[PDB]
C-alpha cells in the first residue's frame, strides 16, 4: 500500500536491535539483556517473531541519495521480507526519481516519540501527494499503469468491435458477456447505473423523458460509453463525477488533483491503489510488445528521399563548376534536409496506425515522445558536428535499418558532447541549489495576517481576440495560489471576496464578467514587523490548504527552483558563426 | 581449420586482413623495453622485410 | 516584474513549470539592501550596503532628532554577496567563503545572535521552522475532568 | 492496524494546525510512556491511557487515538 | 583493462583539468580510439579502449590499416597510416559494395576526406579504403550483435556493463553473437592453449599432460577455485578428449566465462516481452524460478581475509584452540593449532582461527572482583582477539594456508605466524540482484515467480524472462527486439533451398542456408542480418513439433497466461536474449547499523561497510528536513543518533530500560570547532542574555 | 510431505446478497488455481432460469415505440432482463402481463403460471400515461451459465416476439483477490479473499457449495486414471 | 439447459507422452480447467531426488576428485538432474563405485532395494586409468524444489555435502481448447491437455495425484459449507 516499505531480514533485524532486545526481554523469551544479545546475534526464530511484532507502528524514513527537493525523504510503514532489498511502491518511485536499473536508499529511523511522531503526521508517504515546485500531483506515475488505464479507457477501432451496438443491463451482465468474449472491452454500448451513481458533469441537464419531475443527478441513468470507462469510474469513489473520456496521462493528472482537492487523504490513497492495481492489470491485458515488424518504415520514405538526393547531387554538379560558393551550398543542402527530415516526419506520422504498441505508449504519455519513434522510424535528420557544427550530409536511414559505419561515428560525435553536458549541467545545477538554499534561509512565515492592504497588479486575462475575452496561457504559475488584497466590484457587486486562494471556478467567473486585472496580494508588498505573514504568501502549494504558521518557505523555495536544472539541459543548437550575438 | 568452434556467419563481406594480436600493445612494448631477444628477433624481421623499426631497445 | 518573468521564460523553454512565489522570496532577498548616498547627517559611511530595516530605523531615528534624512538608493546584487553580507557570522562562514567572513566577523567583534536555520543547525539547538516554534513547543496537556470521571 | 489507521483530517481540524498537533500528540505520548514506565512509584500526577490498550503498543499509536476521540484536551501557557 | 588509454595521470591531463574538447570524440577517432566505449563517470571520454585494428607507431602514435586501390581497383595490399598521414589522401568506406570483378560495382561511393569531411565522389579517385568495418570498434562494442540499430548511448553502457559478467558453474556461449568473440577469449591469458602439436595422453581436472611428436612431455596445471581480484572463481574446464590430435595454439581447457573457447559472460534465456502485474515497473526484470532451481544463474564467490600471529611489546600473540572467555561448542570444528578444519561451513560470529592477547594491565572493576569471587573464575591476563567471519556472510572453507616466522618461510617484521584461509559460497540469482542484457538494458531483479506462474508458449515452454516493453523505445535500442528475434530463429533451425528468394540467394550464396537446431549463429557488429533475412528465415523457420511454428511471420507469439489461464488477446514478441549478471549484487550492497564503530578525531560514526558505517546525512537530507518543518528529528538526528558521547549511552540505556528518550545535549564537532577557533586566536566564547551561560 | 496448515473456508457477510469467502493459509501459488476455478465456474457452472423472449402487444421488431407507455421499448428489456425468475420446467413456459389504467406496473402485478416463481415483485416494469393498454406475454426458460441474444425465427412466427439477452448465472460477479500472510516464520502462504455479489434468489454460500460440488466431480473424474495419495491434514 | 456431465478419455503419443481429452465442458471453461490442472500438475507430485552426498578424500564441494576431468561441482550438477523412484518414505543410501577407465554414469550406481534409478543412458563422469570414484548418496522423496540450504542437517559430518534437489517428475503441460459440434449457441468446448513426464512415472498416475489434490481441495471448500 502507498505507506508500505518493505526491509529485508536482515536490515530490520539490526535497525532494531535495543528495541527487539527490549521485547525480548519482556516477553522472557530471553532470560536477561546480554543472553537477549546472544539469541539475536544468533539470529533464531524467535528474534524474527519479535522482530515482525515490533518493528509494526514506527515510521522509517526511506531517503535517496541526491534528496533534490523535500519528496526526497519519505516516511514510511516498514514491513519484514524476505530477500535482501527494500521493496517499495511504484506510486512513490517518481516522486524519488529512483529508477529501478540499480539503486540504493537509505533507510534512517526516527528515535525519539517527537520524532516519530513527526514520521507519523508530517514526513508520511500517503501526506505528499502534491509536489511543492507547482502544486501538481507527482505521486501518480505513468510508466506502465497509465498505458493499461489508457488501453482501458480507449475509444473504437483499437480492435475489431465485436459486440458494437448494444445495451447490457447493468456492468456486471457486461463483464459477464466480457469473458464470454461477444463483447470487447473498446465497444460502444448503453450501460446502466444503479442508485448513487453520480452521472458525467455534462450529462446533468440531459435526462430521462417524463411528464413528471426527475432528478438523474443521484438516480438511475443509461449512458452511451464503454465497459472500459465503467471499470474505471468504479475504481474512483462512488460520489465522484463519471468520466466518459479518455484518460491518458494529462486528464489521469487532472482526476488526480480534482480527488486530492475535493476528498479526504485517505481516500486519495485508496484510489490511487485501486488506480494502480487496474493500471497493473490492464497493462498486462494490453498486450503491448515490440517487435521487427511492429515498426514498419513508411513505403514513401525511399521514394522522397532520393528525389531529393537527386535534387542534392544536381547541386553538388553545379557547384563544381564554381557557380556557387561552399558556404553557399553548405547553407542551401542544410535547408533541403531540414525539409526533408519534416516532410518524411509527417510522412511516418500518417502511416503508423493507432492500435500499433508504439502509438499506444507514446500518445497515452506512458514513455516516449514523437522524435524518438520519428528517428526510430523515419531517418535520423541532421546531427551536429563537433564544437557544434552542422555536417552537410544528414544520415538518411533509421534505427531499424542500421546505421552506417561513418554515420554511426558521426552520431557518437553528438551523443558523447551530450553525456559531458549532462554531467557538467548537473554539477552546475548543484552548485545553484546550495546557493539558493543558503541565500533563502531565515524567511520563515512569523505571523498569522499582515498589517497593510497595499497589493500586486497582475495580468489575469491578456490576448483577448476581438469580441471576446481570453485568459492567460499561463494563469497558474502566475496568479493561481494568491490571496486577494482587496474585493473586485464589476457590476456594482462584490465577485471575489477578499483574501481567498483561487481556483478554477474564481477564475473563470472572473474572466466571464470580463476583469482585465487583478490586485492580488503577496510577499514583495508584504509589510510584517517580523519575517513574512502566511496570508501574502498565500496557499501553500504541497497541502493545498493556507500555509501554516512556521513553515519553512525559503527551503522549500529554493528546492523547487533547483530542481529541474538538471532537467533543463537546453543549449544554442549552433553559435552560428558569430560570438557576443 | 579446427581452431573455434563451428559458429554460422551472416557476414557479407570478406574481410582480407585478420585481427592482430589484441594484447600486442603491452607485450610488445615491454618486449621492445627489455630489449630480449624477442625485441631483436622483431627488428631484425622487420630490416630484412624493409619495415622501420626502432632498432636501439630501451 | 524583468526578473521573474526572464527566469520564468527560461525554465519555460524547456518545458517545466514552477510557481512565481517561489521565484518572488528569493528576489525579495536580493533587493532587500540598500546603498546608503549623502551620508551627511546620519553620520555612518556613504556608499556602502545597508539592510532596508537597519535605513529605515536610522531614518526615523534621525529625523526625530531633527536631522535631516540621509539619501539612499535600492541596490540589486547577488544571492552570493547577500549571503556573505549578513548579520550572521556564523551561517556565512558556514557557506562557502570561511577566511575572510571569520577574519572580519574576529574585527568587528560581532556577536552572532541564534535566530535563523543554518547557525541553528550547526548548534544542534532546535531550528526555529516548525515544531521548533516557541507557540507550538510551550503547551501542556491534560484531559478533562469527565475523562477521570468515566476513569 | 496501520500508519494511517487514523485519518489526518480530524486530528488537523481538532487542532487548528499540523505542526502544533505533532508536538501536542508527542507530549501525550511522552506522559504515557512516562506512565507505563513507572514500574511501582505510582504518581498522581501521571494518567494511564484513557482509551483500551493492546498488550503490547506504541505510546504515540494510543496518544493519536485520544487526540481522534477528542476527549483530550490542550491549553497553551 | 589492458587496452584502455587513460588520458589521466603524471605530467599530463587531470581530472580538473578537463575540458569540453578534449571528452568530445574527434573525426580523428577512427581506428585509432573507440568513441563507443568509456567509463560514464565523471571521467567520461578522458579513458577510451584502443581500436581492434590499432597498432602503436614507435614515436607513440597510432596507426590503423587501409587497403590499397589503384584506377578504381581496390588492392589485397595494406598500408598502416598515422592520424596525420590519413589527412592527406582521401579514405573510402568499408560498407561500400564492391562488383564481381574487382572495380567499384557503382560509380557513387560514399567517402571521407579532411577535417572529417563526408562528401562523395564517384568514379575512381580513391587510394584507400577499410579493411573490415569493425575498425572504429573496440573489442567490448565489438561483442555486442546489432550494434548499428542501438543509439550510440545504449552501446556505450552495453560496453560498459559487459565488463562486469561474473563467471558462471556453467558457462555456454552466445546463440547470437559476433563472430570475433574466439579471438577475444583465444588471446585472453585466461584459456589455456597447447604450445606443441601431439596426442594428449593424459586428462584430469586438476592437469592435463600432452606428448609432442618429438618427445617432449609437458603437463599444463589447471587452476581451480583460486580467487582473482574480484573474489570470484577461476575454475577451469577441460574439453580435450584423451587421444584426440592437437595443433599448435589450440585450446585446451576454458576459462572463466568460457566455453570451447569461445567467450561465454553469461547464459541465453527465453525472453517474453510484456508488463506483468508491475513487478517489471520501471525497467525491473521478472524471471522463473528456473534459473534458481536449475543454477543457469549461479556464481562461486571466494572471500579472503587473514590474521597474523604479530609480538607487541607485552609479549608475542599466540595461535591457539585455548582462547579465553569462551563457550566448548564454539571451538568445535578447529584444528589442532587453532584453525578451522577445510570443509566446515561457517556463518556470521563463527572463528575462523583463534588468536588470543599475550596479556594486558587488568585493574579488575568491582562488580567484576565480586562475580569473579561468586562463580570461582579466573580473568586471567590474556585476552580474546580471535578472527571471527565479518557480520552478514556464509560458506564453506575450502583451503587455509599458514606461514610461520620459525619456519623457512620468511615473514615482515614482528608477525610471526600468518594465516589466510579461503571461504567459498555459490550465491544464486535472488531479488535484488542486478541483471542486464548486451543492450545495455539492466534492472534489479523484483520476484521470482514460479514456474507455473510464467505465460507459457503454445507447446508448454515457460518463458525464463519478462521485461518491460517500454523501455526499448524510449531507451532507442531496438536493437535488442532484433537479437530477440534471432534468437529465436537460432534455437530452431531452418531449412532454405531452392527457393529463388532475394534474401535466400544471399543465405545460399553466403553459406548460412540448412542450419540446424541449436547451433550458434554469427552477426558481425556492422555487417549484421538484414531485416529482410531475418522475416524470411521466420516463414522458414524448422516445425518444433506436430509440423507447425510457434512464431508468427510477425515474430511474435500466443502467451498463455500461467497465473489466470486464459490466452493472452494478442501474440507476444518472444525469444532467446543474452543476459548477464552484473557483479552489482545485493548481498555486498546491503548494510545496517544500530550502533558501531566511532571515528576519533571528531565522534561521528565512521563510514564504509567494512566497518559497520552509518549512512551520511548530507547537507540536502537537513535542507528537506527543514522544508517539512520537522525539527525535533532533526535535533535527534544531529545530536543523539551521532556527535554526542553522553547522549548515545543515555538512549541506548532508555530504549534497552524502555525509559522515555532524554534530552539532547551539545554536539562534539561544535566543541571541536570552537577549539579550533580558539587556537586560531579567536576568543570565540558562548554567552547567555545574563552574563556568562550554562553548558 | 503433509500440508503444514490445512485450509478451512470461512464467510465474512456485510449484506444478505453480498457476501466475502475467505480461505487461510495455503500451500505455494495454490491461490490462482482455486481462485480462478473457483470463479469460473461459480459464474458458469451454476444453472438457473430467466427470459429469453419477449412478446409486445401491437408492434413491430423494428416499430421501437409502444403505444400507451411512456418508457421505450430498450428500457423494457433491460428491465426484464433485470428481473430474476426461477423455474424447473425445463422447457420454454410463457407467462402473461395484461393491464391496462395509467399508473404503474410491477413484477408484483405479473402473475405467473403454475411451477414458475417470481423471487422479486418490487421491480417496477413500466408507467403508463392514459389508458395504460399494456398486454405482454414473456417466455421463461431454464438453462446454464450465460448465453448472447441469438434470433430463432420468433420475430418471423410472430411479429411482436423479438429476443433479449439473459442471465442464467444465479451470481452476478465474482471478484478474487490472492494476498500473501505469514505462518510459521514463513511467508509463503496465500490467502485467497472471494467476494461473491449474488441476485436476491440464491445464497451465495449455497451457489458455491454447488459449485464446489460440480468441481470436485469434474476433478474426481481424474481419479479413474489410477489411485494415488497427496498428503493432506 | 442441456446437461452434460465431463467425461475423461486418454490416449498415449510416446511411452512418456500422453493427450487427455475432456468434451463437455462449457464456453470459456476448459481453458481454466486445463491451467489449473497445469499448475498442480508441475507444482505438487510426489518424487524421489537426492538430497544429499559423501565424497572420500573430500570435504567440500568445491575442491576435485582426482581421476576424474570434471570438478566435483560438475558432478553436483550431474547428478541433480538424476531421477529416481524412491518407495521408502525415510532416507536411502545409495553407493557409487568405479574404478579404471571409462565413463561412469547412471547404470553403473547400485540400487538399493525399492530405489531405483530411471535413467541408465545419463553419463555421470568419466575416470582415467588411474583414477578412483567412490560416492554415496542420500535419496529423500518429496514435491517442489528444495534448495541445499534447507537440506543441511548434519555439522559434524563434514564429508557430507548437500545438493538442490527437484522431486516434480513432470516435464511440461500444454492445453488447448476447440468448439464441439452439437449445435447450440453455448459452444461446448474441448479441452485436450498433453502432459510429458521424466521417465520416473507414468503420466496417468501424475494426473491422478494431481487430480486427487484438486479434488480434496474443493471438497475442503464445499464441505465446510452447508
Ligand atoms: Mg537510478
Ligand atoms: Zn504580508
Amino acid at each position: 500500500k502507498l505507506h508500505q516499505c518493505g526491509l529485508p531480514k536482515a536490515m530490520a533485524l539490526e535497525l532494531f536491535k535495543p528495541f527487539v532486545m527490549k521485547r525480548l526481554v519482556d516477553l522472557n523469551h530471553a532470560q536477561n539483556i546480554k543472553s537477549a544479545k546472544r539469541m539475536v546475534e544468533r539470529g533464531r526464530t524467535v528474534v524474527y517473531d519479535v522482530l515482525e511484532e515490533v518493528i509494526a507502528e514506527h515510521p522509517v524514513l526511506l531517503n535517496r541519495a541526491p534528496t533534490l527537493h523535500r519528496l526526497g525523504i519519505q516516511a514510511f510503514e516498514p514491513q519484514l521480507v524476505e530477500g535482501k532489498a527494500i521493496q517499495i511502491h511504484p506510486l512513490v518511485c517518481t516522486a524519488f526519481n529512483a529508477d529501478f536499473d540499480g539503486d540504493q536508499m537509505a533507510v534512517h529511523l526516527p528515535l525519539s516519540a517527537e520524532a516519530q511522531a513527526e514520521a507519523r503526521i508530517l514526513m508520511l508517504s500517503s501526506n505528499n501527494i502534491l509536489k511543492p515546485a507547482d502544486g501538481r500531483p507527482v505521486t501518480m506515475p505513468t510508466q506502465d499503469m497509465v498505458l493499461g488505464l489508457f488501453f482501458l479507457t480507449t475509444d473504437s477501432e483499437g480492435r475489431s468491435p465485436k459486440g458494437e451496438g448494444r445495451a447490457f443491463g447493468s456492468s456486471a451482465e457486461a463483464i459477464m458477456a466480457f469473458d464470454a468474449g461477444d463483447l470487447t472491452l473498446q465497444a460502444k454500448i448503453d450501460i446502466r447505473f444503479p442508485v448513487g451513481t453520480i452521472p458525467p458533469r455534462g450529462f446533468e441537464p440531459p435526462a430521462r423523458e417524463e411528464g413528471e419531475p426527475e432528478w438523474q443527478q443521484g438516480d438511475t441513468f443509461t449512458l452511451k460509453t464503454t465497459l472500459g470507462r465503467a471499470l474505471f469510474n468504479e475504481l474512483l469513489p462512488e460520489d465522484y463525477p463519471f468520466v466518459d473520456y479518455e484518460v491518458g496521462k494529462k486528464q489521469l493528472s487532472e482526476i488526480v488533483n480534482d480527488l486530492a482537492e475535493r476528498y479526504p487523504k485517505v481516500i486519495v490513497a485508496a484510489t490511487l491503489d485501486n488506480l494502480k492495481a487496474a493500471g497493473f492489470f490492464w497493462a498486462t491485458r494490453s498486450g503491448v510488445t515490440v517487435a521487427i515488424s511492429d515498426i514498419v518504415v513508411p513505403d514513401a520514405k525511399k521514394e522522397i528521399v532520393k528525389g531529393y538526393e537527386g535534387q542534392d547531387e544536381k547541386v553538388q554538379k553545379q557547384y563544381e563548376r564554381g557557380l556557387i560558393t561552399k558556404e553557399e551550398r553548405t547553407q542551401e543542402l542544410i535547408a533541403i534536409w531540414t525539409k526533408a527530415t519534416n516532410e518524411v516526419a509527417e510522412a511516418m506520422n500518417d502511416n503508423f496506425p493507432k492500435t500499433n504498441p508504439v502509438s499506444m505508449m507514446v500518445n497515452s504519455g506512458a514513455r516516449g515522445n514523437m522524435m524518438q519513434m520519428r528517428q526510430i522510424a523515419g531517418m535520423r535528420g541532421l546531427v551536429s558536428n563537433a564544437k557544434n557544427e552542422t555536417i552537410p550530409r544528414p544520415i538518411k536511414a533509421s534505427f531499424r535499418e542500421g546505421l552506417s559505419v561513418l554515420e554511426y561515428f558521426i552520431s557518437t560525435h553528438g551523443a558523447r558532447k551530450g553525456l559531458a553536458d549532462t554531467a557538467l549541467r548537473t554539477a552546475d545545477s548543484g552548485y545553484l541549489t546550495r546557493r539558493l538554499v543558503d541565500v533563502s534561509q531565515d524567511v520563515i512565515i512569523r505571523e498569522e495576517d499582515c498589517g497593510t492592504e497595499r497589493g500586486l497588479k497582475l495580468p489575469i486575462a491578456t490576448r483577448d481576440a476581438d469580441g471576446t475575452l481570453r485568459k492567460a496561457e499561463d494563469v497558474e504559475t502566475s496568479v493561481y495560489a494568491r490571496m486577494l488584497a482587496e474585493d473586485v466590484v464589476i457590476d456594482g457587486k462584490v465577485i471575489a471576496p477578499a483574501n481567498v486562494d483561487l481556483g478554477d471556478v474564481l477564475i473563470d467567473a472572473l474572466v466571464a464578467h470580463g476583469v482585465e486585472e487583478v490586485k492580488t496580494r503577496s510577499i514583495l508588498t508584504c509589510e510584517s514587523q517580523v519575517g513574512t505573514c502566511a496570508m501574502c504568501y498565500g496557499r501553500s502549494l504541497a497541502t493545498g490548504k493556507l500555509v501554516d504558521i512556521g513553515e519553512a518557505v525559503g527551503i522549500i523555495a529554493a528546492q523547487s527552483i533547483g530542481e529541474p536544472g538538471t532537467q533543463l539541459t537546453m543549449r544554442t543548437f549552433h553559435t552560428g558563426g558569430v560570438a557576443g550575438d | 581449420a579446427s581452431t573455434a568452434p563451428l559458429r554460422i556467419s551472416f557476414a557479407k563481406i570478406k574481410e582480407p586482413l585478420e585481427v592482430p594480436n589484441l594484447l600486442a600493445l603491452q607485450t610488445e612494448s615491454f618486449d621492445w623495453l627489455l630489449g630480449n631477444d624477442a625485441w631483436k628477433a622483431r627488428v631484425e624481421s622487420a630490416l630484412e622485410s624493409g619495415q622501420d623499426v626502432p632498432t636501439k631497445s630501451g | 516584474v524583468h526578473l521573474v518573468g526572464e527566469v520564468q521564460k527560461v525554465y519555460n523553454s524547456q518545458g517545466v513549470s514552477i510557481h512565481d512565489k517561489h521565484i518572488e522570496i528569493i528576489i525579495r532577498q536580493m533587493l532587500r539592501r540598500v546603498t546608503i548616498i549623502e551620508s551627511g547627517d546620519a553620520e555612518l559611511l556613504p556608499g556602502e550596503l545597508v539592510e532596508r530595516t537597519k535605513f529605515e530605523t536610522e531614518n526615523r531615528r534621525v529625523v526625530q532628532e531633527g536631522g535631516h534624512p540621509a539619501s539612499g538608493r535600492p541596490q540589486l546584487m547577488g544571492i552570493t554577496k547577500a549571503s556573505l553580507a549578513t548579520e550572521s557570522w556564523l551561517s556565512a562562514a558556514s557557506f562557502q567563503e570561511t577566511t575572510r567572513v571569520l577574519t572580519d566577523a574576529a574585527i568587528n567583534a560581532k556577536s552572532d545572535s541564534l535566530i535563523g536555520l543554518k547557525e541553528n543547525v550547526i548548534i544542534g539547538k532546535l531550528i526555529p521552522a516548525g515544531t521548533g516554534l516557541s507557540r507550538y513547543r510551550n503547551i501542556r496537556v491534560e484531559p478533562t475532568e469527565e475523562a477521570k470521571a468515566a476513569m | 492496524e496501520g500508519i494511517i489507521n487514523p485519518p489526518i483530517d480530524e486530528l488537523l481540524e481538532a487542532t487548528d494546525s499540523k505542526y502544533s498537533l505533532v508536538i501536542y500528540a508527542a507530549k501525550r505520548a511522552r506522559q504515557i510512556n512516562a506512565y507505563y514506565s513507572q514500574l511501582g512509584e505510582g504518581l498522581l500526577e501521571y494518567v494511564g491511557p484513557l482509551v483500551d490498550t493492546h498488550v503490547h503498543e506504541k505510546p504515540l499509536s494510543i496518544a493519536l487515538r485520544e487526540i481522534n476521540a477528542g476527549l483530550l484536551t490542550s491549553e497553551a501557557i | 583493462h589492458k587496452r584502455r588509454l587513460n588520458a589521466l595521470g603524471p605530467g599530463g591531463l587531470s581530472r580538473e583539468r578537463a575540458g569540453f574538447e578534449v571528452r568530445d570524440v574527434h573525426p580523428s577517432h577512427y581506428g585509432r580510439m573507440c568513441p563507443i566505449e568509456t567509463p560514464e563517470g565523471p571521467n567520461i571520454g578522458l579513458i577510451g579502449s584502443l581500436a581492434s585494428y590499432g597498432r602503436i607507431n614507435p614515436f607513440g602514435f597510432i596507426e590503423t590499416p587501409y587497403r590499397k586501390v589503384v584506377e578504381g581497383q581496390v588492392t589485397d595490399d595494406v598500408d598502416y597510416l598515422t592520424a596525420d598521414e590519413e589527412d592527406r589522401f582521401v579514405i573510402a568506406q568499408a560498407n561500400a559494395a564492391l562488383g564481381d570483378d574487382m572495380r567499384f560495382a557503382e560509380a557513387r561511393v560514399l567517402v571521407r576526406r579532411r577535417g572529417g569531411e563526408v562528401d562523395y565522389v564517384p568514379g575512381d579517385d580513391v587510394d584507400y579504403m577499410d579493411v573490415s568495418p569493425r575498425q572504429m570498434v573496440s573489442v567490448a562494442t565489438a561483442m555486442i550483435p546489432f550494434l548499428e540499430h542501438d543509439d550510440a548511448n545504449r552501446a556505450l553502457m552495453g560496453a560498459n556493463m559487459m565488463r562486469q559478467a561474473v563467471p558462471l558453474i556453467k558457462s555456454e556461449s552466445p546463440l547470437v553473437g559476433t563472430g570475433m568473440e574466439y579471438r577475444s577469449a583465444a588471446d585472453a591469458g585466461d584459456v589455456v592453449k597447447a604450445e606443441k602439436a601431439g596426442v594428449v595422453q593424459e586428462v584430469s581436472a586438476d592437469y592435463i599432460t600432452t606428448t609432442n611428436d618429438d618427445g617432449t612431455y609437458i603437463t599444463y596445471r589447471l587452476a581451480k577455485f583460486s580467487r582473482s581480484n574480484q573474489g570470484t572463481s577461476v575454475n577451469q574446464k577441460v574439453i580435450v578428449a584423451e587421444g584426440d590430435r592437437i595443433i599448435e595454439g589450440q585450446v585446451l581447457a576454458d576459462g572463466p566465462a568460457t566455453e570451447n573457447g569461445e567467450m561465454a559472460l553469461g547464459k541465453n534465456l527465453l525472453v517474453a516481452f510484456m508488463p506483468w502485474e508491475g513487478h517489471n515497473y520501471e525497467d525491473a526484470i521478472i524471471l522463473s524460478q528456473r534459473l534458481v532451481q536449475d543454477d543457469v544463474l549461479s556464481s562461486i564467490h571466494i572471500e579472503e581475509h587473514e590474521v597474523d600471529a604479530r609480538d607487541t611489546k607485552l609479549g608475542p600473540e599466540e595461535i591457539t584452540r585455548d582462547i579465553p572467555n569462551v563457550s566448548e561448542e564454539v571451538l568445535a570444528d578447529l584444528d589442532e593449532r587453532g584453525i578451522i578444519r577445510i570443509g566446515a561451513e561457517v556463518v556470521a560470529g563463527d572463528i575462523l582461527v583463534g588468536k588470543v592477547t599475550p596479556k594486558g594491565e587488568t585493574e579488575l572493576t568491582p562488580e567484576e572482583r565480586l562475580l569473579r569471587a561468586i562463580f570461582g573464575e579466573k580473568a586471567r591476563e590474556v585476552r580474546d582477539t580471535s578472527l571471527k567471519v565479518p557480520h552478514g556472510e556464509i560458506g564453506k572453507v575450502i583451503g587455509v594456508r599458514v606461514f610461520d616466522r620459525e619456519e623457512g618461510d620468511e615473514l615482515p617484521p614482528g608477525v610471526n605466524q600468518l594465516v589466510r584461509v579461503y571461504v567459498a559460497q555459490k550465491r544464486k540469482i535472488t531479488d535484488g540482484d542486478k541483471l542486464a542484457g548486451r543492450h545495455g538494458n539492466k534492472g534489479v531483479i523484483s520476484k521470482i515467480n514460479p514456474i507455473e506462474d510464467m505465460p507459457f508458449l503454445e507447446d508448454g515452454t515457460p518463458v525464463d524472462i519478462i521485461l518491460n516493453p517500454l523501455a526499448v523505445p524510449s531507451r532507442m535500442n531496438p536493437g535488442q527486439v532484433l537479437e530477440i528475434h534471432l534468437g529465436w530463429l537460432a534455437s530452431r533451425g531452418w531449412d532454405v533451398s531452392g527457393l529463388a528468394e532475394e534474401w535466400a540467394q544471399r543465405l545460399q550464396v553466403i553459406g548460412a542456408d540448412k542450419v540446424e537446431p541449436g547451433t550458434n549463429v554469427a552477426t558481425p557488429v556492422f555487417d549484421g542480418a538484414r531485416e529482410d533475412e531475418l522475416a524470411g528465415l521466420l516463414q522458414h523457420t524448422i516445425p518444433n513439433r506436430d509440423g507447425e511454428r510457434m512464431v508468427l511471420p510477425s515474430g511474435k507469439a500466443r502467451l498463455f497466461d500461467g497465473r489466470s489461464g486464459e490466452p493472452f488477446p494478442e501474440p507476444i514478441s518472444v525469444g532467446y536474449m543474452y543476459i548477464l549478471k552484473l557483479h552489482h549484487l545485493v548481498d555486498d550492497k546491503l548494510h545496517a547499523r544500530s550502533t558501531g564503530p566511532y571515528s576519533m578525531i571528531t565522534q561521528q560514526p565512521l563510514g564504509g561497510k567494512a566497518q559497520f558505517g552509518g549512512q551520511r546525512f548530507g547537507e540536502m537530507e537537513v535542507w528537506a528536513l527543514e522544508a517539512y518543518g520537522a525539527a525535533y528529528a532533526l535535533q535527534e538526528l544531529l545530536t543523539i543518533k551521532s556527535d554526542d558521547v553522553t547522549g548515545r549511552v543515555k538512549v541506548y540505556e532508555a530504549i534497552v530500560k524502555g525509559e522515555n528518550i532524554p534530552e539532547p545535549g551539545i554536539p562534539e564537532s561544535f566543541k571541536v570547532l570552537i577549539k579550533e577557533m580558539q587556537s586560531l586566536c579567536l576568543n570565540v566564547e558562548v554567552l547567555s542574555s545574563d552574563g556568562m551561560s550554562i553548558e | 510431505m503433509l500440508i503444514a496448515q490445512r485450509p478451512s473456508l470461512t464467510e465474512e457477510v456485510v449484506d444478505e446478497f453480498r457476501s466475502r469467502f475467505v480461505i487461510e493459509p495455503l500451500e505455494p501459488g495454490f491461490g490462482y488455481t482455486l481462485g480462478n476455478s473457483l470463479r469460473r465456474t461459480l459464474l458458469s457452472s451454476i444453472p438457473g432460469a430467466a427470459v429469453t423472449s419477449i412478446r409486445i402487444d401491437g408492434v413491430l421488431h423494428e416499430f421501437t415505440t409502444v403505444p400507451g407507455v411512456k418508457e421505450d421499448v430498450t428500457d423494457l428489456i433491460l428491465n426484464i432482463k433485470q428481473l430474476v425468475v426461477s423455474s424447473e420446467h425445463d422447457e420454454p413456459v410463457v407467462m402473461y402481463l395484461r393491464k391496462q389504467g395509467p399508473g404503474l406496473v410491477t413484477a408484483a402485478d405479473i402473475a405467473p403460471p403454475a411451477g414458475v416463481e417470481v423471487h422479486n415483485p418490487d421491480l417496477v416494469l413500466a408507467t403508463l400515461n392514459g389508458k395504460g393498454k399494456l398486454e405482454m406475454e414473456l417466455t421463461v426458460e431454464r438453462g446454464r451459465g450465460y448465453v448472447s441474444a441469438v434470433q430463432n425465427k420468433q420475430v418471423g412466427q410472430e411479429i411482436g416476439r423479438i429476443p433479449v439477452d439473459s442471465i442464467y448465472s444465479p451470481v452476478l460477479k465474482v471478484t478474487y483477490k490472492v494476498e500473501a500472510t505469514r505462518v510459521e516464520q514463513r511467508t509463503d502462504f496465500d490467502k485467497l479473499i472471494v467476494d461473491v455479489e449474488t441476485k436476491q434468489a440464491m445464497r451465495p454460500r449455497d451457489a458455491m457449495a454447488s459449485a464446489g460440488k460440480t468441481l470436485v466431480e469434474l476433478f474426481g473424474l481424474a481419479r479413474e486414471l489410477n489411485i494415488d495419495a497427496e498428503g493432506i491434514d
